[PDB]
C-alpha cells in the first residue's frame, strides 16, 4: 500500500503466469523478412511477448498503479513496454560481456538465449546492438548500479505523466515524485560519498529513449510490431 | 546545505545574462506554395542563435573541432523546442514567438503539418507546468548541449563538463529550496525533460525526411544540421 524501493524489490521475485501470450510482436503476412530467417524472427518475437506479459503483470501490481483510472493504466504501459524491455535486456546483458578494443559480442534476450553480435549485423541492426551494450549495458557496469536503483528506474519509466492523453496527470505525477524521493534518499543513505549519483542514473533515461525510438524504426520497418491491437491486448492483460 | 561556490554563483550569472542576448525572438528578420517558408525561415535564424549560444558556453572550445559539430547537430533540434516552449502563453494556449506568423496552429495547418503543432503544444503545456526559473532553463539548455551523443571522440570529456553544469543546477535548486527533500523531485522533473526532448528531437528528423521525399523546399542549412 506504499510505493517503496523496498516493495518494488521483493516484487521482482514474483514470476509471471504463462497464461495468454498476446501477440505484441509477430511476423506479419508478406513482411519483408527473408524466408530462411522467417523462422528465427518469429521465435524471438515469441520470446518478447512472454516478456511483455511479465511487464504488464509487474506493472499492474506496483503500488497504487492499479488505482489509476483504467484508461491511464493502458496508456502508461503501452507508452513504455518497449523502453522497459531494452532496460531489462541491458541489465541482463551485463554479465555476458566484460569485453584495439573488442566490442561486447553478446546480448542477453532472456536467460539462456543470448543474441550474438554477428547476426545483429547480418540483420543490419548491428548499430543499436552496440548502443544497447555501451550506452546502457556497459555504462551501468561502470556506474555499479545496484538492483535497488535498477527497479527504481523502471518504476520511474512507467510512471511518466508526460504520456499524451492521460485522464489524470496529477495521479501519476505524485507516484513518479514518490519515486524520485525514494531514489534520491536511497542514493545518499547508500553511496553517500557519491554525489551526482542521483543524476548519473537519471541520465540513462534519455539514452534508453533514443535507443527505444530507434528500435521501433526497425520494428515497424519489417512489419514486426502490431501497435493497433496493443492497447486491447494490454487492456485484456490487466484483467 | 552548501551554498554555491563562487565559481558556481558566477556561472549561473554568466548564463542568465548571456541568454537574454540571443533572445530567440530575433529582429534581423528582413525578408525584403504554402507559407511553409515562414515557419522555415524563422527556424533558420533561430537555429542560428542557438549555435552561437552553444559557443560562449564555459565548455565548448575545450571539446574538439569536428567532435563538437556532432554536439550541435543533435543538441540544436532539441534545444530549439526548449526556446519555442519557453514562450507558450497560458491564456490563449499557444506559442507567442513575437507571434510572428512563425508557428501557430494556423500556418502549421495550412502548410499541411496539421498533426505536428498539436504535439508541440502538448510538450508546451507540460513544460509550462513545472514553473522553471531562468537559471533552471539556462542550466537546462547547457546540460542538453553537453548531453552525450552517439559518435563523440572523447565522450568522457563532454561528460565532465556537462556534469559541472549538472551539479550547479542541483546545488542551486538545493539552496533555493533550503535543504528540504522536494529538491530532488524538482531536480528530477528537470532531468525528466531531457528524456522527452529526445523524442521530439527525433520526431523532427523523421519530419524533414518526410518533407524531403514529398518534394519540398527545405533550406540547405536545416538539411545540413539535422541532415536527411
Ligand atoms: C525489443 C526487442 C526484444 C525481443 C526481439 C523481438 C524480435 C525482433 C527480432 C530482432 C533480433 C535481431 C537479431 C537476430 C536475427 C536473427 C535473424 C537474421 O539473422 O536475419 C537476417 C535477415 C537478413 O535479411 P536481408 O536483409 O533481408 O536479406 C539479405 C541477407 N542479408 O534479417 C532479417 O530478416 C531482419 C529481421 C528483423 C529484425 C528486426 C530488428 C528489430 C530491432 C530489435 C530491437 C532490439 C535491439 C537488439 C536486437 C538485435
Ligand atoms: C518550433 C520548431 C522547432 C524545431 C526544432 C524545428 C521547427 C521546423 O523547422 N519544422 N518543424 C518541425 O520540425 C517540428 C516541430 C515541432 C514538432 C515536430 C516537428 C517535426 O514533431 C515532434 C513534436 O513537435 C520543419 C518541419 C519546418 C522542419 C519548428
Amino acid at each position: 500500500q506504499e510505493l517503496s524501493i523496498e516493495r518494488l524489490l521483493e516484487m521482482e521475485s514474483l514470476v509471471a503466469d504463462p497464461s495468454e501470450e498476446f501477440q505484441f510482436l509477430r511476423v506479419g503476412p508478406d513482411s519483408n523478412v527473408p524466408p530462411k530467417f522467417r523462422a528465427p524472427v518469429s521465435s524471438l518475437c515469441q520470446i518478447g511477448n512472454k516478456q511483455i506479459a511479465a511487464l504488464v503483470v509487474w506493472a499492474r501490481d506496483i503500488p497504487h498503479f492499479s488505482q489509476l483510472e483504467m484508461e491511464d493504466q493502458i496508456l502508461l504501459i503501452k507508452g513504455s513496454w518497449n523502453e522497459l524491455l531494452l532496460f531489462a535486456i541491458a541489465w541482463r546483458s551485463m554479465e555476458f560481456l566484460t569485453e584495439t578494443t573488442s566490442p561486447p559480442q553478446l546480448m542477453c534476450l532472456m536467460p539462456g538465449m543470448t543474441l550474438h553480435r554477428n547476426s545483429a549485423l547480418q540483420a543490419g541492426v548491428g548499430q543499436i546492438f552496440d548502443r544497447v551494450l555501451s550506452e546502457l549495458s556497459l555504462k551501468m557496469r561502470t556506474l555499479r548500479v545496484d538492483q535497488a536503483e535498477y527497479v527504481a528506474l523502471k518504476a520511474i519509466i512507467l510512471l511518466n505523466p508526460d504520456v499524451k492523453g492521460l485522464k489524470n496527470r496529477q495521479e501519476v505525477e505524485v507516484l513518479r515524485e514518490k519515486m524520485f524521493l525514494c531514489l534520491d534518499e536511497y542514493c545518499r543513505r547508500s553511496r553517500s560519498s557519491e554525489e551526482g549519483r542521483f543524476a548519473a542514473l537519471l541520465l540513462r533515461l534519455p539514452a534508453l529513449r533514443s535507443i527505444s525510438l530507434k528500435s521501433f524504426e526497425h520494428l515497424f520497418f519489417f512489419h514486426l510490431v502490431a501497435d493497433t491491437s496493443i492497447a486491447g491486448y494490454i487492456r485484456d492483460a490487466l484483467r | 546545505v552548501p551554498p554555491l561556490t563562487a565559481n558556481q554563483k558566477s556561472l549561473i550569472a554568466r548564463l542568465v545574462y548571456y541568454q537574454e542576448g540571443y533572445e530567440q525572438p530575433s529582429e534581423e528578420d528582413l525578408k525584403r506554395d504554402m507559407p511553409f517558408r515562414q515557419i522555415t525561415e524563422m527556424t533558420i535564424l533561430t537555429v542560428q542563435l542557438i549555435v552561437e549560444f552553444a559557443k560562449g558556453l564555459p565548455g565548448f572550445s575545450k571539446i574538439s573541432q569536428s567532435d563538437q559539430i556532432t554536439l550541435l547537430k543533435a543538441c540544436s533540434s532539441e534545444v530549439m523546442m526548449l526556446r519555442v516552449a519557453r514562450r507558450y502563453d497560458a491564456a490563449t494556449d499557444s506559442v507567442l514567438f513575437a507571434n510572428n506568423q512563425a508557428y501557430t496552429r494556423d500556418n502549421y495547418r495550412k502548410a499541411g503539418m496539421a498533426y505536428v503543432i498539436e504535439d508541440l503544444l502538448h510538450f508546451c503545456r507540460c513544460m509550462y507546468s513545472m514553473m522553471m526559473d531562468n537559471v533552471h532553463y539556462a542550466l537546462l539548455t547547457a546540460i542538453v548541449i553537453f548531453s552525450d551523443r552517439p559518435g563523440l571522440e572523447q565522450p568522457s570529456l563532454v561528460e565532465e563538463i556537462q556534469r559541472y553544469y549538472l551539479n550547479t543546477l542541483r546545488v542551486y535548486i538545493l539552496n533555493q529550496n533550503s535543504a528540504s527533500p522536494r529538491s530532488a523531485v524538482i531536480f528530477g522533473k528537470i532531468l525528466g525533460i531531457l528524456t522527452e526532448i529526445r523524442t521530439l528531437g527525433m520526431q523532427n528528423s523523421n519530419m524533414c525526411i518526410s518533407l524531403k521525399l514529398k518534394n519540398r523546399k527545405l533550406p540547405p542549412f536545416l538539411e545540413e544540421i539535422w541532415d536527411v
